[PDB]
Parts: C-alpha cells; sequence; structure tokens
RNA sequence: AGUUACGGCCAUAUCUACUGAAAAACACCGGAUCCCGUCCGAUCUCCGAAGUUAAGCCAAUAAGAGCCAUGCGAGUAUUAAGGUGGGCGACUACUUGAGAAAGCGUGGUGCUGUAGUUU
RNA sequence: AGGCGAGCGCCAUGAUCAUCACGACACACUUGUUUAAGGACAAAGGCCAGAUGGGGAGUUUGGCUGGGGCGGUACGACCACAGAAUCAGAACGUGGUCGACCGAAGGUACUCACAGCGAGACGAGAACACUCGUGUAGAGCAUAAGGACUAAAGAGUGCCUGAGUGUGAGCACUACUGCUUGCAUGAGGGGAAACCCGGGCCUAGCGAUCCUACGCAUACGAGACACUUGUGGCGUGGGUGUCAGAAAAGUUACCACAGGGAUAACUGGCUUGUGGCCGCCGAGCGUAGAAAGCGACGCGGCUUUUUGAUUCUUCGAUGUCGGCUCUUCCUAGCAUGGCCAUGCAGCCGUGGCGAAGUGUUGGAUUGU
RNA sequence: GCUCGGUCGUGACACGGAGGAAAUGCCAGAAAGCACGGGUUAACGGCGGGAGUAACUAUGACUCUCUUAAGGUAGCCAAACG
RNA sequence: UAGGGGCGAAAGACCAAUCGAACAGUCUAGUUGCUGGUUCCCUCCGAAAUGUCUAUCAGGACAGCGCGCACGCAGAGAGAAGCAAGGUAGAGCAUGGGCCGGUAUCCUUAAGGAGACGGACGAACUGCGAAUGUGCUUUUCUUCUAUGCAAGCGUAGUGGGCGAGUUCUGGUAAGCAGGACUGGCGAAGAGGAAUGAACCUGGCACUGUGCUAAGGAACCCAAUGUCUGGACAGAGACCGAAAGA
RNA sequence: GCAAGUUGAGCAGAGGAAGUCUGUGAGGCGUAGUGAAGACGGAAAGCAGUGUGAGUGCGACCCGAUAGACUUGUGAACUAUA
RNA sequence: GGUAAUGCACAGUGAAGAGGUGGCAGUGUGCAUCUAAGACUAAAUACAACAGGAGACCGAUAGCAAAGAAGUAGGUUGACCG
C-alpha cells in the first residue's frame, strides 16, 4: 500500500536535469511581477522554503497579490464533481513569465489602430479576425521533367 | 537532553529582555473543594458501585517536557513546551568536541 | 582594433601537448616597522619598485579526446481508429492517420553589454 | 514547692481528672438448680467503620480474513516499485522504516575541502606521522528510503539563545495535525554591510467533549457591606496504539431463537499443479552393432479413474462409508481367435496390429 | 491452600492535638487482616539431561559433567493406557 | 417436603403426555440493523451499485448521480491556432549492479593476471525519446445552439454489481481473486448468429403503402445461379501440439 | 386577511343555545445586533390560519423470537423420598 | 430541578425563651419579612356501578366476549379459560 506525505511519489518530478545541478541564475532575481500577469510553476528542487504542491507543478494561473519575495496565484480545481478556486503561496524562484498571451497582444495592437479609425471614417472595425487553412490551391504546371515511378525494389 | 539553567529573553509586563530562572513545572495537589470533585463524591455515596470509567488500556511511553521560566526583576512566569523525551537533566557539563 | 574593472547567456567557452605576442595595462617580484593573521609574513594584511617576460591572463596550432549543429539511418522501429480479417495459441497481415532513437558521415570551436586605457 | 551538666533538658516526689486488672456485695440481664442458681460478666439486640466473601447477583469477553479457529496485522503514520509518460488508482502484492534522539546534531559569520591513486621521507612492517602532484564527489550529511548540496548545506573556528512576543491569511480530498506566508512591536541576535533567524537541508516521530493541574488578566458573586473558600474567560500540560477516542475472562457433546447458499462439511461444473497413460530426439548399453529389446540429458501432448485449487447451484433439508443383490456401457486387450517382427531350431517367451463376442473364481486376518 | 505463633512494619472510623474569626484541610492514633517465622500429601498435586569406559563385536557394573522442592522406588505392560 | 425451591443407591433423573429452572395470569401490542406481505387507470421525466468517517463489514450519516418549484441567462462532454508539464513503447548499456570470451601489448611467473574490444542483460539501471491522453489562453476563431441551459430551496432511491473490447498485478492455471479506460445488461423490446442476460444490425405511441441492414438464396424455409483454380480422407463445411513421410 | 404590527388565551355580557355575535384583557413572537460576562449598540416584514411533502417521540405500515420481572394465585390423583 | 444539601427517616448528641427565612460553603454586623414543634373549615376541582338525553359513530366475520334461557353451552386436578 501507498502512502500519503506532502511529497509523495516525487522522485521523477523534483529531480534536476542531466548537466544542470546548482542554483538559480541572476535572471531569476531580477524579473519584476505585477498583479494580472500570467506565469507559470516550474519548482527548482535546490530550493526548499516557499515551494508548492506538486498538483501545481507545469500548471499556468494569474497573479491576484505580490510580497517581498512571494507571489499568490490564483488555480481552479475540480473535486466532488464541482469547481473550485484556489489560491496557492510560491516564492519567486519556482516561477517563469507565461508565454500564453503573446499572440493575443500583438492581435489587439493592431485592433488598437483599426477601432479609432472606424469612428472617423467607417462605423464598425474589420477587427482583423484569425481564419483557419482552407482548401489547397490551384496550380499551373508546365509539363516539362517528367519522373517516372515504379514497384522496382523487390524487397526480398 | 541538557538544558542550562539560565536564559536571557523577553519578558511580557517589563517590555525588553531580562534574564530568566529555568525549570521543569510540577504538578500539584487535587482539591477536594472544586465543582468536579464535589459532584463525583455525591454520586459515589450510596449502593451505587462505580459510577464514572477508568482507562485500562494505556499505551504511552514519554511525557512531554514543559519548562516553567520565571523573570528575575518582576517574579512574572511563562510556560515553554519541548515535546518528548525520556530523561532530562539541568546544568550538566558541556558536550566537548573532539575527545580521546 | 585588442586589453583591463564590473557583468549577461553558462564547454562553439572544457581537457592535453606545443608556439607567438608593438604600446599601455595585468602580473610575477622586493621587504615586514606598524594594523591584521599563521607551527610557518607560504596564505591572509600592510609598506614598496631593484629586476623579468620565464609563468599566469590573452591569442594561434593539432586527419587531437570531449562538446554544438546538420545530413543520413528511415517512412525503418513503435503507435490511434476500424472489420463476421488470419492464427490452437504465442502473436500478426491489411485500410485511414501520427512518427523515433543509437550508430555513422560532414562542418564548427564562444558570442555580446556598460565604462576606463593604449596609435 | 526539690536535685544534676558546661534558664535549658535531664534526673526526684507532691498536690488535680479520667482510667486497666483484682476483689465483695446484689438491683439490671440470664437459666424449669425456680420459695433456686448465676451476675454487671455472659447471651440477645441497635448505629457507624475496616477485613474476608464464585455461597450468590448482574454483565462483558473488538475488527479485517479466498468459511471460521490458530498465525500475521494489509487497524494510526513515512519513502521507494508497479498499476500501458498529468494527478489519482485495488489484493493477507514487493523492498523497508516509525512511537525517538540532540545546549548542539539549533541560529548566524567566515575559512577550507573530501574518498582514492602516483612519487618521496629511520626505526617502521600490508597498516603510525609529515609532504608534493592529480582528483565532478568515486566522500560526508546522527537515525528508513528517495531527492538536494562544492570558494557549500560537508569539515573546522568565533559569537548568540529567534527552540522571541501580539494578531491575520492560506496549501495538502483538510476536522485534529504539519508546513508556507502578512502586518505590528522587543533598554533582540549574528554580520563591515546588503541579507538571514518565531527549532533540526526537504518529505515521518503523533490525540476531541467532560473532569483535573499550572500560567495570564478582564469578568461574576443571590437584601446590604468586609474578608477566607468558590464560579466564569483564553492558552498549555495529565490520554484514549481497536490511534475521528466504551470501563471488561472462559466453556457448552445438555442446549434455545432470528436469519444466511452473501459462507464450510457431498455431487456436478471450470482448471490439471500432483496422479496416471502416450509420443519426439539419439548419449550410451546390449557377445558384433545407436534403434531384437532398451534409451540418460532435454522437449511436446492427452485423460479425469488420485489428491489439491476455487465458491457458480442447494442451509422453510437432494439421507452420509463399506458390503449384499442386479443390469448396462468404455478400452488404454489379462485369457480365448486371426496375423507381423525377433538376440524366432523345437518347447517356453518378448515387442507390435485389426478386434470389446464369451470369460475373469473359492477362502484366512481386518468395519474397511 | 489449610493451620500455629509472635510484631519489627503497615493498616479504618471513633477518640485526641496544633493553628485560624470559622469552615475545609493537617498531625497523631489504630483491632482483626497482611507481611514475617514454623507444621502439614490416605490436602490439590509433582517425581531430569549430556559425554566417555571391559583381553572379537556388542552392552556398560565404573567415571566425569550440567541441573532440583524431589529427579518415578516395589510391581505391571504394544494392556479398555504405544 | 413447593419453584432459584423440593426430592434423588446420581441418569442433570423426576416434581399431573411439560424440566440444564413447573403451571396460571399480568406488566406487554416487550425488542428486532433479520425473513414474509403491502389493495385503481392513463400521461410526462428518470437513477445507483462510487469517495470520507463509523465496536464498521447483511446497517448508518455526509458528499456524488433523479425529480418538483424555478430567480434569471451567452453558452458548449467537438475541433483548430499559439503555449506548458510528462519518462511509458521503442532505442541504449557513459554513474551504479552484473554474464561469457579476447589480438597486439603489459606484469609476473615460466602459471596466471591486465587488456586498446566484441557478444548477452534489470519492476526498484538512463545519456535519447514517441503515438494516444491532460491543462492554459483566444469567438479579437471555425462549427452548433431556446421545444435549450439554470443559481437557490425542499426531498427520494442507491452505497452486494456483473460482462465485452483494449491493457495490467498475484497464481501451473480457472466460468479464479483484484485495478484502469470506452460503450453495454442491470432498467432494453424487435430482426439475425438452430438454441443462449451481455455478440452482429439497430433503440419501441397507434395504423397503411414502398425500400434497405445484419444474415441468407437445392429441400425443411421467403429468395440462386454463373466463371476460374485446388482437394478423395465414411474428409470438410464445426474441431489440438512438438515432430514428420 | 391585515401589516410596524399581529392573535378563536382563559373568562364575562347577549341569545328557546355543545352553533353564532360582542366585550374585557394577559401572554408570546416581530419591530437591529455583539460578547462567558461586566458592558456596549450601527443593514434585511412579520403574526395568525387552511392544507401538502418530510424529521423526532408515543403500539407508530402489518405479523413474528429465545428471554426478563411481579403476585397475601395453583399443583406430590402421575412420579421421588421420610 | 435544588446544584459545597430540596424533603423524609434511623443512631449518637441535644437548645434559647426568644427564635426562623431572604435558591452560592464559612465568620461578623446593620436591614427587610415572618412565628414551627396542638386543631377545624364552605365554594370554585376528579371519576365506576345505576338512571336520563344526544350523535357527519357501527350495522350481525362489524359494534361490548355476549342484538335469543351470555360469562351461557362446554372445558382445567387446580388457579383459571370460553
Ligand atoms: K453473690
Ligand atoms: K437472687
Ligand atoms: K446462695
Ligand atoms: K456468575
Ligand atoms: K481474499
Ligand atoms: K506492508
Ligand atoms: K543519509
Ligand atoms: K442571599
Ligand atoms: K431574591
Ligand atoms: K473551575
Ligand atoms: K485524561
Ligand atoms: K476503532
Ligand atoms: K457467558
Ligand atoms: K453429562
Ligand atoms: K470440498
Ligand atoms: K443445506
Ligand atoms: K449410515
Ligand atoms: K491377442
Ligand atoms: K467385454
Ligand atoms: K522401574
Ligand atoms: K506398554
Ligand atoms: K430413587
Ligand atoms: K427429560
Ligand atoms: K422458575
Ligand atoms: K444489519
Ligand atoms: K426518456
Ligand atoms: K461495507
Ligand atoms: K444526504
Ligand atoms: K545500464
Ligand atoms: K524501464
Ligand atoms: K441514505
Ligand atoms: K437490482
Ligand atoms: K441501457
Ligand atoms: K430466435
Ligand atoms: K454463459
Ligand atoms: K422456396
Ligand atoms: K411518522
Ligand atoms: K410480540
Ligand atoms: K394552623
Ligand atoms: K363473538
Ligand atoms: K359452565
Ligand atoms: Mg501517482
Ligand atoms: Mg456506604
Ligand atoms: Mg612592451
Ligand atoms: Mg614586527
Ligand atoms: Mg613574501
Ligand atoms: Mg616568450
Ligand atoms: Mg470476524
Ligand atoms: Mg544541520
Ligand atoms: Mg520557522
Ligand atoms: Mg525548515
Ligand atoms: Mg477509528
Ligand atoms: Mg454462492
Ligand atoms: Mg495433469
Ligand atoms: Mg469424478
Ligand atoms: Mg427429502
Ligand atoms: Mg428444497
Ligand atoms: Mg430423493
Ligand atoms: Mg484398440
Ligand atoms: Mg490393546
Ligand atoms: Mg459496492
Ligand atoms: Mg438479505
Ligand atoms: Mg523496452
Ligand atoms: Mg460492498
Ligand atoms: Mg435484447
Ligand atoms: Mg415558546
Ligand atoms: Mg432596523
Ligand atoms: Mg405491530
Ligand atoms: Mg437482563
Ligand atoms: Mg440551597
Ligand atoms: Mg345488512
Ligand atoms: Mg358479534
Ligand atoms: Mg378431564
Ligand atoms: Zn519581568
Amino acid at each position: 500500500v501507498s502512502s500519503h506525505g506532502y511529497r509523495r511519489q516525487t522522485r521523477n518530478l523534483f529531480s534536476q536535469a542531466f548537466r544542470k545541478h546548482g542554483m538559480p541564475n541572476t535572471s531569476t532575481y531580477l524579473t519584476q511581477y505585477a498583479v494580472g500577469e500570467y506565469v507559470d510553476i516550474k519548482v527548482n528542487p535546490a530550493i526548499h522554503k516557499g515551494m508548492p504542491h506538486k498538483y501545481y507543478h507545469g500548471r499556468t494561473g494569474i497573479i491576484k497579490e505580490v510580497n517581498r519575495g512571494s507571489v499568490i496565484v490564483l488555480f481552479n480545481r475540480i473535486l466532488a464533481n464541482k469547481t473550485v478556486e484556489r489560491k496557492v503561496i510560491v516564492g519567486i524562484e519556482h516561477i517563469r513569465k507565461s508565454k500564453c498571451q503573446d499572440e493575443y497582444l500583438k492581435r489587439l495592437e493592431i485592433n488598437k489602430k483599426i477601432i479609432e479609425e472606424a469612428e472617423k471614417k467607417g462605423e464598425v472595425p474589420v477587427l482583423f479576425k484569425r481564419q483557419p487553412k482552407g482548401p489547397k490551391p490551384a496550380v499551373e504546371m508546365l509539363m516539362n521533367n517528367i519522373i517516372e515511378l515504379s514497384y522496382d525494389k523487390v524487397e526480398s | 537532553v541538557n538544558i542550562p539553567k539560565t536564559r536571557r529573553t523577553y519578558c511580557i509586563k517589563c517590555a525588553y529582555h531580562t534574564e530568566f530562572k529555568v525549570g521543569l513545572l510540577k504538578k500539584g495537589k487535587d482539591s477536594p473543594r472544586k465543582q468536579g470533585a464535589r459532584r463525583y463524591a455525591r454520586k459515589q455515596r450510596g449502593v451505587h458501585g462505580q459510577t464514572k470509567p477508568i482507562l485500562k488500556r494505556k499505551a504511552k511511553t514519554t511525557k512531554k517536557v514543559i519548562l516553567k521560566i520565571e523573570c528575575t526583576k518582576c517574579k512574572s512566569s511563562q510556560l515553554k513546551v519541548r515535546g518528548r523525551a525520556k530523561h532530562v537533566e539541568f546544568g550538566a557539563e558541556k558536550k566537548v568536541k573532539g575527545e580521546a
């Protein structure tokens, strides 16, 4: 039978990668955080204070409050077939800034131009949506340089 | 476990750090005049047998170390709790490193 | 263009042999009276310029070891979905999709930020 | 009121109230010695208190479990493995550990490594102390297992008792418990300072209501007022290991009741280890010679006639071992009929093939 | 287990003592029992292991060693008891 | 001589067909987590056999899944497009464990040992690493959507499950014991596999005409014939191994 | 139905009467909370009925133990012993 | 219910003439309110047999066990049963 301590089953998780042992780099400490940013959790096994519980490893959430050397992040979780919000305390050594909003922020920068012109000249924005890839395109071909294919390889 | 007989620490009444005297807490004698003692005496009185349960299936070996510390200036007291230990000594000789 | 002080990413920067280097630096170097520290002015701390490019730091060289990239291995190994497919089983063919690794070939061998100094 | 030893205790005897034996009388009480004998003793009653007490009275005698019992603890905690690469995830599944220990093995600041290997240095050897060069951990880190750590978290050296005090918010399926983190304070610590510290490098070493002991200030107190006892509030200790927590020994073949095929003792079904029977290969043996007859070391099957393994059907009932009697079926063929091989001269045999028509007995010991 | 003897200790309530305004507590005191010393199995019951050693071999009268409250005598037996 | 009492040449025997504690009557309609039963029609919606704690294991409670009444309302059991985490299958044998053999060379012996290398390996070995599955953002992103969702309040049943396909652990195995994922039977009829809870086709108000599925088409039995190769065994259509001519 | 309020308490007065009508008039809950308490104070329509679903206690959906106790109740015509 | 004694008893002990009580043990002191250890008392309240009047009750397997010669016919050794 299995046990139920705070760091159960973390032999693979919570171990350093090959040729990457030691303390964190300066960039870790010089990064500034703000309320409302999206942030991503990855535990560093060498630091023993401010570690989250291993369920949260590799998950992304939103910063709710900022303190001297730690952050409070909001998560959601299913328990007993219902949704529950959870507020997780994490030290700054175990977090990295998330990339999940990157494309959306670029798109907002384009929208922000159009939405002004749409008051002056038009009435409503064109709004620049994405579209999924359509059907295969048409082609005009010169028809020299033909290559033949054959079952010449007998494959003993 | 070895404990020194003196400890400089914060005194709540004096509101600054002071010298304290350190010793093991002592369990005092039960009083017949309290409400629980009075109730039990009356209930036991007749031909009623044993009227309250007594524990028999006991299981623990140690009990928790508890220190009483007294402020030398104002005689106020604080209670400090230290966990379970089979044996305790006050003011013995230091555990000097690198013995023969 | 190098160097030097403080750095960033942490081997394209490592490890082993050899060889070069104008100027200014960087060093080795000469002492212990004091401050400071040793079994020991070796290390650490202080006060100095008689010497020297031999060393370190910097740079080149090597069908070098190791690291980094790419091609091939290879539509190979494994795998999702499907059928009144096959086989006594062990397991395996086909149809619509996803898709490696080791080895071995070829090329590389630090890049940059802020300030100071030197034709 | 006397006496002793450098007014003290010790030794003399004289007044004041109970009081334990012993005598001698008769009045309570006792006995058909009764116009009598005993006698304040006995014997007989009453109220409290100790002792003894299966002679009796009430009651109890945990759970999980390839049925129960005996055994173990899968009953409270911790690490690793597996459970078809998030997390979770059963079995009396696998390898183990816990109920503690430590004034430093706690807190801080600085210095320097280690295990080994190759050269050296009298006694001095395999193994004594001191040196030089290499050395990504091959060492250590009190105590399982995993993770972590290199101008350190390891080994030394200095100083300190933060193993402070109030009061908030959260994480682990979250009550208890453990940990993370906010603000305010200390005539707080260590460090030049930035920084760090409200136990142990991280994941284990633990416990409610009521009662009781101690610490802390603020309350209550019966018509009024004072004091000795008492009652409230917050926090810690004293303990429940069956660990979300009753106060508890057996036996019934003299036995009762409610139920159960949720579960055993027959048969049947599935399986075939064990039991029995058959094939394949050819090392050696047979007077020569693998194979007339055998056939090691290995390998593949069939049967249900042995005993296991499991619990699907029956507990408002399927009569349980052996013998007697009587019938039918199977073949893996003991005799009787036809044949083939031979290490078949003849006699007696041995190995094989088609074949189940007819036969296969009488007794002694023993329930068999 | 039953029985006999003494106290050296413990062991109730009463009866005393000290103190306090008083209650509650405290101290002394204390029979029988218990403890301690003897008796008792036609009372309940109980009654051992290991090594060597004799002119063939076997066996061990003999020796040594551990052990106890005492180590199964006289008889009887694969017996209704192997 | 009378019931927690009698009487016994002792068997728990006997005490009015009753005795290991008599009979009569009352308290009393004693108690029951256990067995049996529980009475009219149609319409609409529709489960669970799992988790935590329990002197708990034939029982409870709390939560999860139904239904009724519903304030209200931009959502979704599906994809894309950016982004994270993971150590299984395959592949390998660089730290640790561990099997067999080595040329030149080296060390001694005149044996053996070491070896520049090759072959064989681990659920508690890893240097590399899938497919499938999981989460985050964006409708400023395709596609659907009111006969739809639905906070809140009140209250039920359930808490013995079993089986198929794909996979795993214990065991020689088992119609054996125990988990995970996606649909079933339970609570599911109809047509087909001759028959069968779960397999194939495919989800049911009540009628009438046409068409197809799965499976069939000499006869039983509604619909059948054709072409080309194999095969002779009381064979096959239903059916066992290593070994063989 | 009435509403910062609400109500068939008991009981009295009327009435050819176990009905009905009218008084007097308590109490209860509400009109705002916090603490063990001393003490302090700052949001949210209620009361009484007529019925339905549902919890708890009483025989409690219906039937069913082996047992326990109590009597100033009965029995030795069978059977035991003097 | 009565909580460091609400009421009632038994044994020891046992008052004062002045005493009792004021929902928590004790001691003191003012204040308020009563008078135990002797007796009698109407009305307003409770409920069988027997008699009278009523009813959203039951209608001969119902309603009391019993709508007729019902505690009857009949039964237990007996208590009792029907
Ligand atoms: K006389
Ligand atoms: K006389
Ligand atoms: K006389
Ligand atoms: K008894
Ligand atoms: K089992
Ligand atoms: K275990
Ligand atoms: K360790
Ligand atoms: K009072
Ligand atoms: K009063
Ligand atoms: K108290
Ligand atoms: K306790
Ligand atoms: K328990
Ligand atoms: K018993
Ligand atoms: K008997
Ligand atoms: K059996
Ligand atoms: K049965
Ligand atoms: K029989
Ligand atoms: K024959
Ligand atoms: K025959
Ligand atoms: K003998
Ligand atoms: K014998
Ligand atoms: K007799
Ligand atoms: K009998
Ligand atoms: K009786
Ligand atoms: K039950
Ligand atoms: K439906
Ligand atoms: K259960
Ligand atoms: K519920
Ligand atoms: K390996
Ligand atoms: K593996
Ligand atoms: K329920
Ligand atoms: K069912
Ligand atoms: K269904
Ligand atoms: K059919
Ligand atoms: K079947
Ligand atoms: K036909
Ligand atoms: K009810
Ligand atoms: K009954
Ligand atoms: K009177
Ligand atoms: K009748
Ligand atoms: K009669
Ligand atoms: Mg897991
Ligand atoms: Mg008493
Ligand atoms: Mg120069
Ligand atoms: Mg000097
Ligand atoms: Mg020098
Ligand atoms: Mg030079
Ligand atoms: Mg059991
Ligand atoms: Mg430490
Ligand atoms: Mg801390
Ligand atoms: Mg810590
Ligand atoms: Mg428990
Ligand atoms: Mg069964
Ligand atoms: Mg077999
Ligand atoms: Mg059989
Ligand atoms: Mg029968
Ligand atoms: Mg039957
Ligand atoms: Mg029969
Ligand atoms: Mg035959
Ligand atoms: Mg015999
Ligand atoms: Mg279940
Ligand atoms: Mg049942
Ligand atoms: Mg593999
Ligand atoms: Mg179950
Ligand atoms: Mg069907
Ligand atoms: Mg009320
Ligand atoms: Mg208000
Ligand atoms: Mg009933
Ligand atoms: Mg009883
Ligand atoms: Mg009172
Ligand atoms: Mg009629
Ligand atoms: Mg009648
Ligand atoms: Mg008669
Ligand atoms: Zn003080």
